[PDB]
């Protein structure tokens, strides 16, 4: 009851982490690779690079 | 004698109550000022109120 309990928390924990780590590849495709004009997705102000 | 699941069920649900205000703090207090609009309502003909 106890392992149950953890890999059901490990489960929701790395969704929350996939969440991250799917809008970290967003913004590293968008805000990285390009000049996304999406407002304050890529820092406060008007985004260069 | 069932060990920590005591406080783990109140540290997860304290996790959730925690959260609801970084998500309502996310969601409305984005902007840096309390805003006003003027008294008079010369906008154009736009009725916002």
């Amino acid at each position: 009851q106890s392992l149950q309990t953890y890999v059901t928390q490990q489960l929701i924990r790395a969704a929350e982490i996939r969440a991250s780590a799917n809008l970290a590849a967003t913004k590293m495709s968008e805000c990285v690779l390009g000049q996304s004009k999406r407002v304050d997705f890529c820092g406060k102000g008007y985004h260069l690079m | 004698q069932y060990g920590s699941f005591c406080t783990q069920l109140n540290r997860a649900l304290t996790g959730i109550a925690v959260e609801q205000d970084k998500n309502t703090q996310e969601v409305f207090a984005q902007v840096k000022q309390i805003y006003k609009t003027p008294p008079i309502k010369d906008f154009g003909g736009f009725n916002f109120s």
